[PDB]
């Protein structure tokens, strides 16, 4: 028997366009201007005058705000929305011209790259849990893995845990103390908690016949991100973009959070190159959330 | 120096690298070799530092 | 307070030469060394604050009568400023200097069977800070050289990696090594940071802050000795000189 | 949009021209380069510096030009001379000015 | 009688008793303040095109000018912050940093190390013990949200005792199907979905009917005094980084999934009050560690 | 009969056919010169107290100004050097970098693209064939120093034929015990410890006495035309680095322990002369890869 | 049943823990820089009629003017370098150099003292274990090129497990005759002469036929962070000189033939990362020792 995490199954390919140096500068510029746009709006609301918002919108949208017309966000908003669509799936069209992106990227200068920082992603990868005869295994959850196991055979069973090779550390906790050790290693005394390095190899956990055992798993993975990255904003941007239908394209996979999206792409063949595009999507979603909150449409 | 990325202090004391540059350039003129290029001129004139 | 203000090895070793052993003894009953107690810290909590008493404290504690207790009381004096209660020590020992007790054979104390691991556990070493641990290693080294158990000092240092790194480097018989030492061993002193009059939670921390605030008052008192302003008023014996040497050494 | 003859203004500096990528050189690298005459046959883009420019817009029609030459070369390095545009409006049927 | 406990509450290891004085607390607060400016310097570097804001902030933090030759580490402040974190976790960890260095680093900024001028809400659910009769099976899973699954196989209904400790302020119980919970020596109420309890009042009895399993979800809130500069999001990120970097790798310690579980586990020890003060200082240091290591990754 | 062949000589995969024109050779030579300046400038900046020498070297190499908040990976020159190394190793490599980029990078210095000024001595033993009678066993181990262990079980003495190819210049044989070796159709000389042979003369015969096994240690020297700036110490380390970095990870290719075996094996293929011309260009490119990556770790 | 390991990987003795701070690293870097100038100045005086360049170089290195009728030992700087090398080898050696002397000598030249700005590749092959059944016999010979000869006396084919640790990055296996290698729970491929393996992939299984012995030659590459001034040729020579001069003859220590064996064996210990940092500082100290002692033999 084999049990695997739901979010790790069949990661769809990501877009291959808008990944050059000029396109990355456009995303960084968009995030910088969107943050200023939301900061001016809060300053505008507190004070009587709306001067800070007018200047921020003019820089972002290349036109002065008007009371009669709705605040769409201008050409920058349209370019950002379509670029987000292209990153998610390879089937999404890459229609936005490059000359238009280059012009928008020249609005501001960004002194940084996409590899000068890091972020911790707490999505636990369970590649496979191999179970023997009369041993029922269920895997529930993505942020916290709930592996409920129960055996009916007369003898104790050994269950193999494979956490992949990308995660840095994995923390295991059980309902009752259990024994776990690496392959071809003596079993330790029963403990409630274990700390493991996924590179150490497949882990063997014994199951007594008496009562069900539930193992709670947490993990931490480090991915190189720009220094302006903010996990709280990218989570809000991911949910908003999904609701707006920017990810409604055929033959693609949907994830509960950006945490699951980036981890699933990492745990795939050609995963190193996919992750770079996902990080660019993360900053673009960060800009999308800030702009949409200031300019709801 | 007038360059932006120089940020180095060039010592006045001692035999000036300008004299060595002129002597080396005159030597190259005799042999019909090209004059010292910009890269080697900067390296020679930055030999004396504080 | 005076012992805790010594920064250099020369100043600390000079102070141990002048100070008799009676200052290491407390003459106060104190309480049992290791005991779980509930203390009152009203500046932070209304509920009583749990803590565990230890030998390294600014208060007297009951100590064993044997030579082990006498050595421990000396170390506790150096690292905490207060010793222990060892009843009925002879007058001959009490008038001897602390350095003589640790580095001379004239006294009748036998220390050859001292175990450094047991002493380090009793005078809790996991609780000391870096400066306190350095002072303890000075006392251990002096005992080892007097006893000839210099190998036992090295085996103890090899069993504890962090202690070996911070172990003071000097020869207990050569003054040239003492002068060359650059180690800083000042528990109390003038604070660069802002020091307030608030209380602290732990017994060790609150007791240490009492010494820290007391030294500042002692710094500004008339008893403090200002070298840059009254150097001609000092006696020739106590004046700072480059050729000052400990007895023997 | 403005109608200048030989307008020196672009909406954005083109990354590609006639389907060919345009060379981009930093000012520090351009100062130390040797074969500037060869790299000027196929033009380049200079960045990583602050370029000051001035322009006069003349009502009449003429030849849009520059006050000084583009390049100056010393043994220490290459530099760009001050930029000043003489901009003229265009008639598009003056045969003489098209030739010039 | 079967006794079930939360996994994270068992065997809390002793915490360090070092770097808790006024001078050391000022050092951690200075590190948090200077690491915050280091992150902000990156944004101020983007508004212009120069690196002077970053070079200016690094020199204040590290007492040395940044150089393109070597990887920017953090100078003396980075080593002090890293070693102080290790001493906080376990009492076996050495106190390597001298107090003279800490006093020097504390004079960089004029902050005051007052760690009891605010509060924070901690969501770990403390379940000290769940006592069940012979026929029933009880399983407790999770820390942030405790899912207690109980199945009754006997002929009659069973009474299950819940002990949530004496530290948590409020505990909210939500069941899959309506159930009856009353305090000891109090009449059983009608079946309701949601119960709000104060743990100090006493142990709670839950009636388990014979039939389908009953699952109870518990959420707890605890208030712990923290410095005003406390940021729970930043503290949690630093905890994961310190765990990954190996700062907590030392023999005879317990490992936790989050700083929420760590502080609650220490608070529920025999003398947990004195542990919480040290844990809070560790969180502030972890907050500075997260900000500094993100600006300067190694 | 039994046949024994050196392991590294079997099935040499085809080499790339791109980046072999005069312009591409200049690019490799230009990269080698600028990479060596990166190491010297890094040392010079260390001996002084400024990063100006390193900034200028990186600006020339990468066409970009170093910044404190950027990766500092080497610029387009680093990317081009990585891709040309990939194309040289196998004929299945994409060979992505265009010619206009190569010509642009070759204009940064006025070095020549010559690759035949000097020579290098390569010490690998090309034991193509060892034919032995039925009753005997022959095992070949090692590449730099080849230990051939032969042991016979028949009653009569055996004649083992050694073939060393026509490429190596001199081969020196040493044995554990003195042995007899002679050319085809020539008298057997007295037993000696050491023989010096020219592989071009013809196959050699070794008389194997019945008894304790004889081990023959073989050492060979081959001269190959290489550019003057060739350094065997830097090429070997660059070969290990490129293999470590995955530059040689491409399907249907063969892997070797050192650049010494790679160049010798390709020399012994049918199209040896044209293959070895491309190999020395890879060696210079690997030499440039070593210095730049050491100066700019990633 | 049978377990075989590499000889050099058994019982790595502990290394020294002194002279590992920033001040000491500067002294080691200063010694390397000043020793190289001494070699260069000695040659320059040799190719000239004036000994002024040698006098000035020796005065800076030894703080004393060169004199006839004297041995020219090296001054105070030679004694300090010799003594710190002793303390770096193992923790049982005394640390008897005052830190004031180390700081004073580190002010003679201006260098960073960084030990993590570059890398080096070490060719020692870590074979942590090779497991074989009862019938088979396995022998391991060599460190730079590990030859594993295995014989199968049993009737059936035997599977032998190869473990190469986790530190090594790449391992290349070459066999006398083609053999089959596969990972755990993977199908066996067709017999091949060579295999390229990543040690982190897992234990590897080799099938053994019954006919003839099979010998596998192993080559491994490992990356360790070192200063840019690191030179393996000079470090290896310094290792032998220190071994011959008596700098390593103390109690309860292990002896190695090469420096790469010393650094790989310490890397594979449980606290591998900490030991390697001290070993790298020892490597640069040995490089200075070789340069200085060659110019000033005693």
């Amino acid at each position: 028997n084999r049990a695997t995490s739901a979010f790790l199954d069949n990661p769809h390919p990501v877009g291959v366009n808008y990944v050059d140096e000029g396109s990355r500068q456009f995303v960084a510029v968009a995030e910088l201007l969107a943050s200023k746009l939301i900061d001016s709006s809060r300053e505008s609301d507190e004070s009587n005058s709306d001067v800070p918002f007018v200047q921020a919108y003019s820089k972002f949208a290349d036109d002065n705000p008007r009371h009669l017309r709705v605040k769409t966000g201008g050409k920058m908003a349209n370019a950002l929305t379509n670029v987000i669509r292209s990153y998610y799936s390879i089937n999404a069209p890459a229609i936005v011209p490059q000359v238009e992106i280059d012009r928008l990227a020249s609005k501001a200068t960004v002194s940084g790259d996409m590899y000068n920082s890091y972020a911790i992603f707490n999505s636990v990868p369970i590649v496979e849990v191999l179970s023997p005869a009369r041993t029922t295994v269920s895997i529930v959850g993505s942020d916290r893995a709930d592996v409920t196991m129960l055996n009916t055979g007369a003898g104790a069973a050994n269950i193999t845990f494979n956490f992949g090779q990308i995660a840095e550390t994995v923390i295991l906790k059980g309902s009752v103390p259990f024994q776990l050790a690496r392959l071809n290693q003596p079993m330790p005394a029963a403990r409630f908690t274990y700390k493991l390095r996924p590179l150490d190899g497949p882990f063997i956990v014994v199951l007594p016949v008496g009562n069900p055992l539930v193992i709670s798993a947490t993990a931490a993975t480090r991915i190189q991100v720009p220094l302006a990255f903010n996990k709280a904003l990218v989570e809000s941007g991911f949910q908003t973009a999904m609701n707006d239908g920017l990810f409604d394209i055929q033959n693609v996979n949907y994830y509960s959070s950006f945490d699951e999206f980036i981890i699933s792409q990492y745990h795939a063949q050609d995963g190193i190159n996919r992750v770079s595009t996902c990080v660019i999507l993360g900053l673009a979603l960060q800009a999308y959330d800030q702009m949409r909150r200031a300019l709801p449409v | 120096d007038t360059s932006f990325i120089d940020t180095r202090k060039y010592c006045t004391d001692g035999l000036s690298p300008r004299e060595i540059q002129k002597a080396l350039n005159r030597q190259r003129a005799y042999y019909d070799r090209p004059e010292l290029t910009i890269s080697e001129n900067k390296t020679l004139l930055s030999q004396s530092i504080i | 307070m005076d012992v805790l203000s010594k920064g250099s090895l020369k100043e600390l070793l000079a102070h141990l030469e002048k100070t008799p052993l009676e200052e290491a003894i407390s003459y106060r009953i104190g309480t049992v060394p290791y005991q779980n107690v509930l203390i009152s810290r009203n500046e932070y909590y209304n509920q009583l604050y749990p803590d565990t008493t230890s030998l390294i404290d600014g208060v007297s504690r009951e100590g064993q009568r044997n030579v082990n207790g006498l050595i421990m009381s000396i170390i506790s004096y150096v690292v905490s400023g207060s010793g222990h209660y060892i009843p009925n020590i002879g007058f001959m020992l009490l008038r001897r200097s602390i350095l003589d007790i640790l580095t001379k054979h004239d006294t009748g104390l036998v220390t050859n069977n001292l175990n450094y691991g047991i002493i380090a556990r009793n005078l809790t070493v996991s609780k000391m800070n870096c400066e306190q641990r350095k002072r303890m290693l000075i006392c251990f080294k002096l005992l080892a050289y007097k006893d000839g158990n210099q190998n036992d000092y090295e085996i103890y240092l090899n069993q504890n990696i962090p202690l070996k790194q911070i172990a003071p480097n000097f020869i207990p018989g050569d003054m040239r090594t003492v002068i060359h030492n650059q180690d800083q061993l000042a528990i109390v002193g003038i604070p660069a940071y802002r020091l307030t009059q608030s209380t602290e939670l732990s017994i060790r921390d609150d007791n240490a802050k009492s010494y820290k605030l007391g030294y500042v008052d002692w710094y500004n008192s008339n008893s403090f000795l200002r070298e840059r302003s009254e150097f001609n008023l000092i006696r020739l014996k106590d004046r700072d000189t480059k050729y000052g040497k400990l007895n023997g050494w | 949009r403005f109608g200048f003859r030989d307008s020196p203004f672009c909406t954005s500096l083109p990354r590609t021209i006639m389907g060919n990528d345009v060379r981009r050189i930093s000012y520090n690298v351009f100062s130390m380069m040797e074969d500037i005459d060869d790299v000027i046959s196929e033009g380049f883009i200079l960045y990583d510096a602050y370029f000051n420019f001035s322009y006069d817009i003349m009502t009449t029609d003429g030849v849009t030009r520059l006050k000084e030459d583009i390049l100056i070369v010393t043994d220490t390095g290459n530099d760009i001379k001050p930029i000043h545009f003489y901009i003229y409006f265009e008639n598009r049927n003056d045969k003489k000015l098209r030739y010039e």
